[PDB]
């Protein structure tokens, strides 16, 4: 019936390996860019 | 300090950075395949054809 | 000109303008994500749709094998096959998430960008809908009689609106044929109206979740949410291609895999998961017609939520009322879904008509009537 | 010294001091329209 | 008796927009009336109305929210746009009414 199966077994794994490192690397990435909203600080200073 | 020369090196300029891609891209496949094959394989001792091949292949009528 | 070619040029200033020095809400949250899948995810179908369809044969004599051959003898073609059968479903729930969130954070007030929206949404279920046929296997076949048998329900243009669109007189070849054509048609209507909409939203820009206006803090679209966006896509795809790589037909009936035949009616006809909350509520109206419009409403609802919106506020974020009740109507879908995957029997029937009862009475009457009262507790 | 710069210094001494650098930035007033550290520290490379 | 401000106050603190340090008229949606009351606001009430809601955007993009020390409670809630709203709306029945007769 699915002659595949074995071939889109192994495929399965290269896709989770690297699905995995790819993932965490991006994670980190957005999380560079957006540090500087993320930190970022604000006051308020009226000329009172 | 590998870090400060790998920006140097590498990194800094963008055009290296890009052909470091490649390359990278290049061993890294080669490798990663390789290994996942092997884990793969590793996986299913003698469920594979590669493995229980030899039975049939040359040594019969 | 302008000093970069970025926003001087007839094109550039397109991607530019819209996907880069686009002005996007500094605290929009990940529930806005959906909107770039739902574009990835299409042109992915698209994508993977063409490579079929120079493989498939429109023909009932053909249909069932041309699939068998493509997935058994064209290189990865089993994969491809996949890969959109499953996309279907990665598409439906990035689209439901993506109305969802519409609705809990008042987004439909942007009536164009929605009622585009609503329009994008129904042409994509008549896109599945021919699609599912394609295959022609036992649901294909099932699936489009039964459905389209619904038409004749209709008065007086209704034995007719049907033996039209069947081209005969039952779902035969003539049939097969125009749907293989509409399925390679509408997903570029889609696109097309993907465009319209994304145009309506521009004008008035992104809403954002708290509700309030964001020009007090805005941020360039990249990289921002370029980065978050593709994050947003890994995260996603990797559960996808983990059950269209691992599970391949948790989803499917396996009715399917048995070639159409019109000399037996299988035991439970079924849509897939996407379509069950609407078959559920087809089904509560025992009356053919009153059915139908049932259904009809059922997702034509959309196109009032904006007209039902009675608080002072734009999101849920601050009405702990609507919140309860808006994941009242989540939950209530689930069990609607369930339902439209059980057969036609107690308790199911009765369970059944109540969810369809609720479901309308949660959109049409207590979201507008809960929002009012909440008005008047914030003393307005 | 001023006679001993070329060309070539310059551009050696500025990539070292300028290029990929992160830098320091004061906007004072109606600056709605400059935005994004993010956007101006890319502008910190590549011709 | 009480049972009114009960409710009006818990619901208030249901609603939890002061958690952002945000009043009750900060989270108004803007529709027609409410822009025209906002032109209308004292250039301070203004000002103070814009840095509360950049403030609680800027918490919202964090992820995070005012420290309880910080917000605001059902009664020191300042409703400062509603009269200028009101009037608004009252100017606009006004003029609608009159163009019908
Ligand atoms: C329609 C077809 C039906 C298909 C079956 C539906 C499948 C149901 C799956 C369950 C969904 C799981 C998601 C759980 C998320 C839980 C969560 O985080 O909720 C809290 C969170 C907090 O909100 P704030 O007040 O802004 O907080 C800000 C302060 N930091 O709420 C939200 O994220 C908002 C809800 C948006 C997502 C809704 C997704 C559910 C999808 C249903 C579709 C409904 C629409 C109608 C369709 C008609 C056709
Ligand atoms: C396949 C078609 C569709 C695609 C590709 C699409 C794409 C987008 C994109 C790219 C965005 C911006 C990012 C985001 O907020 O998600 C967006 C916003 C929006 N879409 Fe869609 N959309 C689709 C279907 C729909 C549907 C079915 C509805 C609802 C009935 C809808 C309602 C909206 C609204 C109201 C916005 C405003 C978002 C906000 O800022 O609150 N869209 N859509
Ligand atoms: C809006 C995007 C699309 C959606 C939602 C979609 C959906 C579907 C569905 C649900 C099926 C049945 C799949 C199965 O379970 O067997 C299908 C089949 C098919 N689709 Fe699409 N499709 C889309 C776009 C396309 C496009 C643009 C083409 C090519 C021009 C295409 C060509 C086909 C073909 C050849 C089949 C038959 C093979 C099969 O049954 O898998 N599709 N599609
Ligand atoms: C051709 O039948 N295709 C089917 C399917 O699930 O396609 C994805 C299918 C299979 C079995 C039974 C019913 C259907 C289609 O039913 C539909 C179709 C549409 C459009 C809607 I709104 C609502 C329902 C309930
Ligand atoms: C069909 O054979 C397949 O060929 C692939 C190479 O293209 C291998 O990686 C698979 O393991 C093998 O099953």
């Amino acid at each position: 019936a699915e002659p595949e199966h074995d071939q889109r077994k192994r495929m399965g794994l290269k896709m989770l390996l690297i699905s995995a490192l790819l993932t965490s690397l991006l994670y980190y990435m957005k999380r560079h860019k957006w540090s500087v909203l993320k930190s970022r600080k604000m006051a308020y200073r009226p000329p009172k | 300090a590998l870090l400060r020369q790998a920006y140097s090196a590498l990194f800094r300029r963008t055009s290296t950075f890009a052909l470091t891609v490649v390359l990278g891209a290049v061993l890294f496949e080669r490798a990663f395949d390789q290994g996942a094959d092997a884990i793969f394989e590793h996986l299913n001792e003698g469920k594979l054809w590669k493995h229980i091949k030899h039975k049939y292949e040359a040594s019969e009528e | 000109m302008a000093p970069n070619i970025r926003k001087s040029h007839p094109l550039l200033k397109m991607i530019n303008n819209s996907l880069i020095d686009l002005p996007a809400p500094s605290n929009i949250s990940a529930w806005w994500n959906f909107g770039s899948l739902l574009a990835v995810c299409l042109m992915t179908q698209i994508l993977t749709g063409l490579l079929l369809a120079m493989h498939y044969t429109a023909d009932t004599s053909l249909a069932f094998s041309s699939v068998a051959h493509t997935c058994r003898n064209v290189q990865y073609g089993w994969l491809i096959r996949n890969l959109h059968a499953n996309g279907a479903s990665f598409f439906f729930i990035c689209i439901f998430l993506h109305i969802g969130r519409g609705l809990y954070y008042g987004s439909y007030l942007y009536k164009e960008t929605w009622n585009t929206g609503v329009i994008l949404l129904l042409t994509l279920m008549a896109t599945a809908f021919v699609g599912y046929v394609l295959p022609w296997g036992q649901m294909s076949f099932w699936g489009a009689t039964v459905i389209t048998n619904l038409f004749s329900a209709i008065p007086y243009i209704g034995h007719t609106l049907v033996e039209w669109a069947w081209g005969g007189f039952s779902v035969d070849n003539p049939t097969l044929t125009r749907f293989f054509a509409l399925h390679f048609l509408l997903p570029f209507a889609i696109a097309g109206i993907t465009i319209i909409h994304l145009t309506f939203l521009h004008e008035s820009g992104s809403n954002n979740p708290l509700g309030i206006s964001s020009d007090s803090d805005k941020i360039p679209f990249h990289p921002y949410y370029s980065f978050k966006d593709i994050l947003g896509l890994t995260l996603m795809l990797t559960p996808f291609l983990t059950l269209a790589l691992f599970s391949p037909n948790l989803l499917g009936d396996p009715e399917n895999f048995t070639p159409a035949n019109p000399l037996v009616t299988p035991p439970h006809i079924k849509p897939e998961w996407y379509f069950l909350f609407a078959y559920a509520i087809l089904r509560s109206i025992p009356n053919k017609l009153g059915g139908v419009l049932a259904l009809a409403a059922s997702v034509l609802i959309l196109f009032l939520i904006p007209f039902l919106h009675k608080s002072k506020q734009r999101t849920m974020t601050f009405r702990p009322l609507s919140q309860t009740l808006f994941w009242l109507l989540v939950a209530n879908l689930l069990i609607l879904t369930w339902i439209g995957s059980q057969p036609v029997e107690h308790p199911f029937i009765i369970i059944g008509q109540m969810a369809s009862l609720s479901y309308f009475t949660i959109l049409l009457i207590l979201f507008p009537t809960i929002g009012t009262l909440e008005n008047k507790m914030l003393n307005y | 010294r001023i006679s001993a710069v070329d060309a070539r210094m310059v551009r050696d001494v500025c990539s070292k001091y300028i290029y990929d650098k992160c830098p320091a930035l004061a906007a004072v007033g109606p600056i709605e329209q400059l935005l994004d550290y993010n956007r101006i520290r890319s502008g910190m490379y590549w011709i | 008796g009480r049972l009114m401000d009960r409710i009006r106050k818990w619901y208030y603190n249901a609603a939890g927009f002061n958690k952002y340090g945000l009043m009750r008229d900060d989270t108004l949606y803007e529709d027609d009336d409410v822009k025209e009351a906002l032109k209308r606001l004292p250039e301070d009430l203004y000002n103070e109305r814009m840095f509360r809601i950049k403030r609680a955007l800027d918490l919202s993009l964090k992820h995070r929210i005012l420290p309880k020390e910080q917000w605001v409670k059902y009664e020191e809630d300042k409703p400062y746009l509603e009269p200028y709203l009101k009037e608004v709306i009252r100017e606009r029945l006004e003029r609608e009414a009159w163009n019908k007769k």
